[PDB]
């Protein structure tokens, strides 16, 4: 239901009222902290929606994080990325580092769903139906 | 092959005789006086005449003097030769050769600064000397003495620059060549497979100038050689020949040579602790640079009697006008600020031109191209620019394509820009002789090339065999050359493809020193020898132009990178330090080299990431990808020999650390934007030595492996050796320092050890300042575009920190009528707030209005005080609006500095703002 979620992680995104972080479950949130864009859980599982925790990354400058796995930003975030349910054609993860950047990412999300907030602009067509 | 040591020149051995001949004399006096009733003083300007003797009869030629005093507080003294004013001289082999001194270097080289000071007045002015007070509240003073003539440049109290102190003063008046000093070099001479016809002989120009009590140099750029300059009159730990400059392509390069390079920038600095002082040799000639510390008497001395320790310089150039400026300081930024006042400030870059720039000698096709492009997303290393070095041409003709290997380039620019990524395509001056090419057709046909000594049109070798050249002194030449880049005319090309100027010394590969013989004649009837060191410049300059604007409504910034260059090329683009090489050494030496650009005044500068000549071994690629990211200037380059070594084929763990570098880098980009508005606002350097930064610091002087980035409080400094795991950084100052990445205190100024394995960057945090950056990775910096900054407040011992941001659209010119943003920083007093720099008041274009939903997001405060623990939120006060934001407090632990992360703070970059924490 949150944007972004895959099947498989449907079931953490539930309550009225909290969130428990999934793979860190000792922080936990009001419910409206997910998909704000701010990163609040330390892997990142807060942003199924978003591009606010792509730097929860082995490949980015490391920074302390309390309550990661490692320490810091220098970790592999608990979801796979960010679900595109592309209706029509076949659901499939792009990078959350792919969302909400000005381009659209056809070719794992024919339904222009990476690009919802229209970044400067953009406006992405959905492709799905005839791919 | 092969270059001109200091004896082979036959201006520098006569000038360095002179000198042997004036430091051994009995008293020696310069045979050069002011006539003193020809003197005259008015609105900020002395006139006379300069007498010199020329021989034991007591016969003398007029050297007609003038001192300007410039609003500024800078001195200009320039020293003309009247009978070539006039004409009245004869040339040799019926040269057409212009008879005057060169004397358009000002016209190339400055762009402002020149106003007279109508309040400079002589103070003092008996039959021997006078002396005239300038600059600031009269605060500055020059002592002209008449006979010899000398000039002091004083201020606080003392002396500090002095010309002719050493009676080194030497104007080459004209002469015919006539029968019966050795005059074996003053006509022709010979070299490189070349004979110089020297149609006009002898005509150097030299002088001394002295810098009392300074015993560090720094500038004349470029060399491979420290910041700090050495001695060049032999000795242990010293050079034996001069500086040289003469902008020269120069293959395989070495290591700690007064060799000349590509390009010159005749601009020195002297500095102690707190006092600053420079002057600018204004001229385009072959100029070389004696240097040697010495002492403030010229006689020998008592056992037990002391002496100022001084650097005593000898400048020397071919031919014009002797032309120099004077600069008191008594800061850096005080010199470098007026320099750039005189010659120009950094243009404001394209923003892409600040991110990755992924080069080879030769991406092979089009499909070469697009592969890399596609491998640099698949492997998550982000880049802006693919660049094609010179096989993309057909047979070496520039405004062509190869259409077997380049088939479809329009298409692989299309592919770059569906990620805001661009293209860079080598274009070079030299224009093949060949047939069924209309370019040379309209080279030839326009008059627009290169001439010899005899009018004719030069030709010679180089990449498409024969060639003739472009001659960009031309205006005719360089609206010609404006034409040709059009998106129309220059097919192929598209609003993403920007160029390189490359091979413009001019490098010629069958030429004296494999550059242009010295009698060519270019545009007004000026000899090479006149004009070499512009030769470069007028080439970018000519492209700059063509960039502006490539179809019907378009006005935007170019970007060029150039090899050659000379003072004022900040104004058209980037330089880069040539054909180095794959080596430990060569790593470490382009660290002084790119900080002494700054420090000269073009800080768009770097160094090839990787070596150009030959194979780097896995950690060598890895180190200097940690390098680079400091370089204003970042592109990786190889040798048409060396192995494919683009970053993806390097292998983990390798990969990751060169991802985590360039990540460093476009996360920084924010911070690296704003040190360039600096460097454009007042040539505030990108990256500062601790000379610059910390003038109060004599320990700091000569330090160049270790700088500051803009503005930001970043101090930097990458690993160069083989097989270190720390390093030893050189803490400026008595305020607190904290590591980047981990909060760590590091423990007044002093060495401090840190771990510095493969995989670290050491980056130092200084408290008291402000920085941005944008902690979402992203592909290419076109697409963080639209994303949230982050801002960080570093904490000192005082609990204030101050900084700043620039951002503009990155691509046009509207900055020049403000559209842009420029916040100013300030945290004071549990208060962080935010307002524009320059204090405006308004009207809003569409890029603007766009900006309205970039915000500020995250704060994070390294060592947030202890009283804030335990409070959650703080309040958010903006454009009459006010909220809430939730704060974090992480207590010290360890080593870690207490640190607070606000979140979500959700204000517009744009708007005022002050956040109010405890
Ligand atoms: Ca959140
Ligand atoms: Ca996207």
């Amino acid at each position: 239901l949150p944007r972004g979620v895959g099947p498989e992680f449907a079931k953490y995104y539930t309550s009225q009222g909290t969130f428990t972080c999934i793979g860190t479950p000792s922080i936990t949130l009001s419910s409206s902290q997910i998909n704000d864009n701010s990163c609040d859980c330390p892997d990142g599982s807060d942003e199924p929606g978003t591009a606010a925790c792509a730097h929860l990354d082995r490949l980015s400058p490391e920074q302390p994080l309390p309550g990661s796995l490692t320490g810091t930003t220098n970790t592999t975030s608990t979801l796979p990325g960010f679900w595109c349910a592309n209706e029509g054609h076949i659901g499939s993860y792009i990078p959350f580092m792919y969302v909400n950047d000005g381009v659209c990412d056809y070719e794992l999300c024919c339904d222009g769903s990476d690009e919802y907030a229209h970044a400067g602009g953009v406006q992405c067509e959905n492709r799905c139906a005839a791919i | 092959h092969d270059w001109k040591k200091c004896d082979q020149s036959g201006f520098c051995r006569r000038n360095r005789a002179y000198a042997d001949h004036a430091l051994s004399a009995i008293s020696w006096e310069s045979p050069y006086k002011i006539a003193p009733e020809t003197g005259s003083f008015k609105d900020g300007q002395y006139q006379a005449i300069i007498l010199k003797t020329i021989n034991d009869h007591g016969e003398t030629v007029r050297l007609p003097l003038t001192v300007s005093f410039l609003e500024s507080g800078t001195a200009r003294v320039t020293i003309d030769e009247e009978k070539r004013q006039k004409g009245e001289i004869e040339l040799r082999h019926d040269s057409k050769a212009r008879k005057e001194r060169y004397n358009e270097a000002e016209q190339w080289v400055i762009v402002g600064g020149m106003t007279l000071d109508k309040g400079a007045k002589v103070d003092y002015e008996d039959k021997t000397q006078m002396t005239v007070k300038y600059g600031p509240s009269s605060k500055f003073e020059a002592t002209i003495k008449f006979a010899p003539f000398s000039i002091d440049f004083k201020r606080d109290g003392a002396s500090h620059i002095k010309f002719n102190d050493q009676g080194l003063l030497n104007i080459e008046h004209w002469r015919p060549k006539i029968d019966p000093e050795d005059d074996s070099t003053w006509w022709e001479e010979s070299f490189g497979g070349n004979t110089d016809s020297k149609p006009r002989g002898p005509e150097s120009v030299g002088l001394d100038i002295s810098f009392v009590g300074y015993e560090h140099v720094f500038g004349i750029p470029s060399h491979a050689s420290p910041l700090s300059l050495k001695q060049t009159r032999g000795g242990e730990g010293n050079y034996n020949e001069p500086y040289r400059m003469y902008n020269a392509d120069v293959f395989e390069y070495i290591l700690d040579s007064p060799m000349t390079l590509y390009g010159s920038i005749p601009f020195m600095q002297a500095h102690r602790k707190d006092s600053s002082v420079g002057i600018f040799w204004l001229n385009a000639a072959e100029t070389w640079v004696d240097i040697t510390k010495g002492k403030d008497s010229k006689n020998p001395l008592a056992l037990g009697v002391k002496s100022k320790i001084t650097t005593r310089t000898h400048w020397f150039s071919e031919s014009g006008l002797l032309d120099v400026f004077v600069f008191l300081g008594p800061t850096p930024k005080d010199i470098i600020s007026k320099y750039a006042e005189l010659t120009g400030t950094t243009a404001m870059p394209q923003e892409f031109s600040l991110g990755y720039h992924q080069c080879r000698w030769n991406y092979v096709s089009d499909e070469d191209v697009k592969d890399v492009d596609r491998k640099m997303d698949k492997f998550n290393m982000p880049y802006d620019v693919i660049w094609l070095d010179i096989e993309y041409t057909d047979e070496k003709k520039y405004f062509t394509w190869d259409k077997h290997s380049f088939k479809d380039p329009i298409g692989m620019g299309k592919q770059l820009e569906a990620h805001g990524r661009k293209l860079v395509t080598i274009i070079d001056p030299h224009i093949k002789n060949t047939n069924n090419y209309p370019v040379v057709d309209e080279l030839k046909s326009k008059d627009l090339a290169v001439k010899t000594k005899d009018g004719s049109i030069f030709e010679g070798w180089c990449w498409p065999g024969s060639s003739h050249w472009i001659d960009a002194f031309n205006p005719a030449a360089r609206e010609w050359w404006k034409g040709l880049f059009k998106y129309d005319k220059f097919k192929g090309t598209m609003e993403n493809t920007f160029i390189w100027n490359d091979m413009n010394e001019p490098s010629v590969f069958n030429g004296p020193e494999v550059t242009m013989p010295k009698d060519n004649l270019h545009h007004g009837n000026w000899e090479h020898r006149d004009v070499h060191n512009l030769n470069g410049m007028t080439f970018q300059n000519a492209t700059y132009h063509a960039l502006l604007s490539r179809k019907p409504g378009e006005h935007r910034r170019p970007f060029v990178l150039t090899r050659a260059f000379f003072a004022g090329s900040q104004r058209l683009g980037a330089m880069w330090t040539g054909d180095n090489t794959a080596d430990w050494g060569y790593l470490k030496a382009s660290i002084p080299m790119v900080l002494s650009q700054g420090i000269a005044g073009f800080p768009f500068a770097g160094a090839d990431v990787g070596g150009f000549f030959g194979n780097p071994d896995k950690d060598l690629l890895t180190r200097w990808y940690q390098t680079g990211i400091f370089y204003p200037f970042f592109r990786a380059h190889a040798h048409i020999d060396a192995r494919r070594r683009e970053p993806y084929l390097t292998g983990e763990p390798y990969n990751t650390i060169i991802a985590a570098a360039l990540r460093l880098r476009y996360s920084l980009l924010p911070s690296w934007y704003t040190a360039f508005r600096h460097a454009h606002l007042d040539g505030t350097p990108i990256i500062k030595p601790m000379f610059y930064t910390h003038p109060s610091e004599e320990a700091g002087l000569p330090i160049d492996d270790q700088f500051f980035i803009g503005n930001t409080g970043l101090l930097a400094k990458p690993v160069t050796d083989k097989d270190r795991t720390s390093v030893d950084i050189w803490i400026p100052d008595s305020e607190v320092y904290y590591d980047y990445f981990t909060y760590d205190i590091i423990s007044k100024s002093k060495t401090a050890t840190l771990d510095a394995p493969l995989e670290k960057i050491p980056l130092l945090m200084r408290g008291g300042h402000v920085f941005a950056r944008r902690d979402i990775p992203r592909r290419s910096s076109a697409l963080m575009k639209w994303d949230p900054y982050t801002l960080v407040v570093v904490l000192g011992n005082d609990r204030k920190a101050e900084g700043d941001l620039y951002v503009d659209d990155g691509d046009s010119f509207d900055y020049e009528k403000g559209q842009y943003i420029h916040r100013r920083f300030i945290f004071d007093a549990n208060t962080l707030t935010s307002a524009d720099y320059e204090g405006r008041d308004d009207k809003e274009g569409e890029w603007l209005k766009k900006m309205r939903t970039v915000n500020v997001e995250k704060i994070i405060v390294v060592g947030a005080p202890a009283a804030w623990k335990g409070k959650k939120t703080v309040t958010v006060e903006s454009e009459g609006k006010t909220w809430a934001a939730a704060i974090e407090y992480n207590p010290a632990e360890k080593s870690r500095a207490a640190f607070a992360v606000v979140k979500k703070v959700g204000v517009r970059v744009g708007a005022d703002f002050k956040i109010v924490f405890g």
